[PDB]
Parts: structure tokens; C-alpha cells; sequence
């Protein structure tokens, strides 16, 4: 879901012009950061028992998420002097994030 | 209307640590998980600032 309506706020504003509409910089980037700290708060309810399931579950995600974000920040990380004060993650830190997301 | 670099010097110095106060009041933004434990808001000390 975060991946889709992800690349779905992607899509929908594919139209125009660079993000003059700030409210899709903070709408598809703040938006995306909800949902994922969502998705990693829930993610702590369990703790796994199987390792290759820890490495199956991860790995799938990754795969799961990873471009989108590479092609997507990538793509983005060009509207302000401090992206920081509306965009907050580099793909290397929330891969350590990802990364310690299966102690 | 030219030059005297001490103009340029502390054009920079205080440029600078402009961004790096800019690392202490925005820094608590980027950590930023649950519970969330956000033990530092983001845009905080209105006083301090």
C-alpha cells in the first residue's frame, strides 16, 4: 500500500510542472514517512523466529520498496536548499533502517 | 565598488553557521521512528529561537 499510493502520487501528478505545489513535496514525501513509520511501528509488534525468514521477510520488502525511492528521491531531491526540512531519508539510511529492522 | 575581502570572510563565517544552527534546530526532524519516542521536536524552542 505505501509503495502503491507512493508511485500512485507519482502518477497522478505526472502531469505538470516541477512541485510549485508544495503540498505534493510534503503530500507524496511527509505522506510516504507516515506510512512508513506506520509500517515499522507494526513491524515491532512480532519478532521472528525462523532466520531465513527474517532474511526472506526483509529481502522481500527491500525489493519490495527500494527503486521507487531510488528513481523517486533521485527524481525529487532537487525543490529546496534544505530538502531536509520537507524530505527527510536518504535510500542508505533507510536501508539501515530496513537493516535494523530484523534484529 | 571594490573590494576589501573582510567584506567576503564574514559573508561566509556567519552563512555557515547559519546552516549549522540550522543543524540543531531542524536536526530533530531526521531520526525519526516509533513509538514514536520523538524525544526532540522538530522545529521546537521558539524561546530559544
Amino acid at each position: 500500500d505505501l509503495t502503491a499510493n507512493l508511485m500512485d502520487s507519482v502518477f497522478i501528478d505526472s502531469s505538470g510542472k516541477k512541485s510549485k505545489d508544495k503540498e505534493q513535496i510534503k503530500e507524496k514525501f511527509r505522506k510516504f514517512n507516515e506510512g512508513f513509520e506506520d509500517l515499522v511501528s507494526k513491524t515491532k509488534q512480532y519478532k521472528l523466529s525462523d532466520p531465513s525468514l527474517k532474511v526472506t521477510l526483509k529481502s522481500e520488502i527491500i525489493s519490495l520498496v527500494m527503486p521507487m525511492y531510488e528513481r523517486f528521491y533521485s527524481r525529487y531531491k532537487d525543490s529546496f536548499k534544505n530538502p531536509r526540512k520537507h524530505i527527510k531519508y536518504t535510500p542508505d539510511e533507510l536501508t539501515t533502517v530496513l537493516n535494523q529492522l530484523v534484529r | 565598488f571594490e573590494y576589501g575581502v573582510t567584506q567576503f570572510p564574514e559573508i561566509v563565517t556567519s552563512f555557515q553557521e547559519v546552516s549549522i544552527k540550522t543543524t540543531r534546530d531542524l536536526l530533530f526532524a531526521y531520526e525519526k521512528l516509533p513509538i514514536i519516542n520523538g524525544i526532540s521536536v522538530v522545529s521546537y524552542p521558539s524561546k530559544q529561537l
